[PDB]
């Protein structure tokens, strides 16, 4: 049974390996506007009294 | 003990619980040779800023 402990010893060293594969992705972004915009202006002809 | 009920239950359960108990057997094997995986997916995209028309 020595022989099988080293044996196991060895076979658990050499054995480990793994893999994995998965997508993920964090973002985050907060952008605030409390507006209109403006600088929005048709062609108009005007004129004041 | 395991093995021996399981070799009582096939008994019972004849030759064709044998045999696809060696079918799962085989597939668990096979994923176990090769376990892994992925999915395809189709893009994402990105935020942006919006422009409402006047």
């Amino acid at each position: 049974l020595r022989k099988i402990r080293a044996a196991q010893n060895i076979s658990k060293t050499i054995a480990t390996s793994q893999n994995r594969i998965y997508l993920t992705a964090d973002n985050l972004v907060l952008n605030l506007q409390d507006e209109s915009f403006t600088r929005g202006s048709d062609s108009l002809i005007k004129g004041k009294k | 003990k395991a093995a021996e009920l399981i070799a009582n239950s096939l008994a019972t359960a004849g030759d064709g619980l044998i045999e696809l108990r060696k079918l799962e057997a085989a597939e668990d094997i096979a994923y176990q040779l090769s376990r892994s995986r992925n999915i395809t997916y189709l893009p994402a995209g990105q935020s942006v800023l919006l422009q409402l028309p006047q």
